[PDB]
């Protein structure tokens, strides 16, 4: 889940993981493509955000 | 003062007039060292004292 | 390689186990270089010994080994350093500040950044994974080593 | 430069030329850092007199000078402003600068990238009547090449799973009017 | 020392800081290897400090600790100083056994 | 050494000093512990189950 | 530091242009020198301490 400026945005692991790892307790890793996130909002507070 | 005078002194061209001046070039590092040197002495002297 | 020395392949990496001994039949897993630039597994791949086998993109970076070449440094100042001051400190019954300096290596819950405690009791890693930090170490007798 | 205090200075050395016997300026530039005891390290030299001629020599003034850190990039930025006229403004102007690495190596700056630097850091540093101060150069917004830190953890619900430190390998921009898109690869 | 303020603790540390970072930033600009081939003997390197003039160290990594496809770290030498007032230009330094 | 790549320098000062601006607390910290290196070849990461 | 400094701004040029540098060649030896007796002073009064 991404915040910034005043709209949630979502990204689901089935639609942005091209490969998925075989099931392991040990550990499991997603690799996300790409994501894209809006821009002004986010509203700056003293330059800084 | 009498390391730093004589650093800029030592600083300005030595030599002349055909050939240029020679000025030693690290003579402010080197007087920087001597005035390193006498401060730890003057320490131990007042330390001691 | 800069230059592949195989097109269709550019490194094969087999698993061997004790039982079985084998190689060159195509069968553990091949990389090729993909250009400008990632590298992926290429069919056939036979693989079947690996549960998976995930190609790492994105990553070019390592976290500092202390088994590593320039190990001792690494130790000397994130350990030894912390002990030797802390002891330091005892012998002379600083006993507030010699609680920090060994808190910099072991502390029972004094560990909290950025405002919640965390995971580890050491700070210092390589206790927490155990590092072989020195192997064959009854070479000489040495309690450190 | 990397949180660390560093200092460039120039300075300059008689040189006569050899059948004419004349004085003559050769230039060179000095870097310093400061050490953790807080003893200044070995100033470290690079000669930059050729940089120097190119600007208009206009006998007996000082190159204007830029220093800075960019964000984003391993290197720090230095420049020379030519001689800066009384009024502002300008640019197109030829700078020749050169690129500091960590490593003490040093490459020297292309004019088509000194444009760049020039255009987004001018009215940084000006000419007589006025003195001037160098801000971090950054072009846009400043933002992380890679962040790997968990920032804050949750764990799960019955403490039998939770989320280790996984990192944000990769973060790149684009800068638009009032518009901004960010891109993530986590 | 009898006296121990934090202060004169922290500057110890600092000072301990500041000897390592000189050995930590080296470059190795060459090396030697004291064997015939490869495979055995011990090699040894050359590094520089970044000060006015160079400073050289010195380390050494013996090869037979290289047991499993990687370094063993026993095999790593702590860098030695070097006394000798040296100045080679540009890289044109070398050891040799 | 024929296939073998065997680091032999470490950037980890250069990167300290960015952790050294704050107190020698985060200095001793784990953030710190965990600092990267450079690849030191063509680079090629994989993961092994 | 600084007798270092002193050592590589005595190895450049003193004299110019006509004739060279007349730069002392062994100023890095007589730096070491220096940096070798301070050494030992160091140490005596580390231990006096």
């Amino acid at each position: 889940i991404v915040k910034a400026g005043g709209k949630e945005q979502t990204f689901t692991a089935d639609k942005d993981v091209s490969i998925q790892p075989s099931p392991s307790f040990d550990e499991m890793n997603y690799q996300f493509n790409a994501l894209e996130i809006d821009g002004s909002g986010l509203n700056f507070i003293n330059n800084s955000a | 003062a009498s390391r730093l005078a004589g650093a800029a002194a030592d600083l300005v061209p030595n030599i002349f007039g055909f050939a240029g001046g020679g000025s030693r070039w690290g003579a402010i590092a080197e007087a920087t060292g001597y005035v390193m040197e006498f401060s730890a002495n003057v320490m131990n002297t007042e330390a001691d004292k | 390689d800069d230059v592949p020395l195989n097109q269709d392949y550019h490194a094969k990496v087999y698993m061997t186990f004790k039982k079985s001994p084998s190689d060159g039949t195509w069968w553990g897993p091949h990389f090729v270089r993909d250009d400008k630039g990632i590298v992926t597994i290429n069919p056939k791949s036979i693989l079947t010994h690996f549960e998976s086998v995930n190609v790492l993109n994105n990553i070019s970076s390592e976290p500092m080994d202390f088994s590593g070449a320039n190990s001792l440094y690494f130790w000397e100042l994130f350990y030894y350093t912390p002990m030797l001051v802390a002891q330091r400190l005892l012998h002379e019954q600083n006993f507030d500040e010699a609680n920090r300096w060994l808190k910099y290596v072991w502390s029972p819950s004094g560990y909290i950044v950025h405002g919640q405690i965390q995971n580890y009791q050491w700070n210092v890693r390589p206790l927490l994974e155990d590092t072989s930090w020195n192997s064959d170490p009854l070479d000489s007798v040495d309690p450190d080593a | 430069y990397k949180s660390r205090l560093y200092l460039l200075w120039l300075e300059q050395k008689e040189i006569t030329k050899q059948y004419q016997t004349e004085t003559d300026y050769r230039y060179e530039l000095k870097l310093a850092h400061i050490r953790y005891d807080g003893t200044w390290n070995t100033p470290i030299t690079f000669d930059v007199n050729k940089k120097i001629s190119e600007l208009k020599l206009e006998k007996n003034r000082a190159p204007g000078l830029y220093c800075a850190g960019y964000q984003g990039e391993d290197t720090l930025l230095v420049m020379f402003y030519n001689q800066q006229d009384t009024l502002d403004s300008y640019k197109n102007a030829s700078m020749q600068g050169l690129y500091i690495f960590a490593d003490m190596a040093s490459k020297d700056m292309t004019p088509e990238q000194s444009n760049v630097y020039r255009d987004n850091s001018y009215q940084q540093f000006d000419t007589n009547n006025v003195r001037r101060v160098n801000n971090r150069y950054a072009e846009d917004y400043e933002i992380p090449s890679s962040v790997s830190s968990r920032k804050d953890y949750g764990w799960g619900d019955y403490y039998l799973s939770m989320v280790y430190n996984g990192d944000i390998p990769t973060i790149n921009y684009k800068a638009a009017s009032s518009d901004l898109k960010i891109y993530i690869s986590p | 020392q009898s006296q121990l303020n934090a202060d004169t603790v922290e500057d110890a540390f600092m000072s301990y800081l500041t000897s390592f970072e000189q050995v930590a930033n080296l470059k190795v600009i060459s090396a030697y290897h004291d064997n015939i081939n490869n495979d055995q003997g011990l090699t040894y390197f050359i590094g520089l400090s970044e000060t006015d003039a160079g400073e050289y160290y010195w380390r050494s990594v013996d090869h037979s600790k290289f047991n499993d496809g990687k370094f063993a770290a026993n095999a790593w030498s702590e860098w030695h100083k070097i006394d000798c007032p040296i100045n080679p230009y540009k890289s044109t330094i070398r050891p040799v056994i | 050494w024929q296939s073998y790549r065997t680091r032999l320098n470490t950037l980890f000062a250069r990167q300290l000093v960015a952790r050294a601006t704050t107190g020698i607390d985060t200095i001793l910290s784990m953030e710190t512990q965990n600092i990267q290196e450079p690849q030191l070849g063509k680079g090629f990461y994989a993961t092994f189950v």
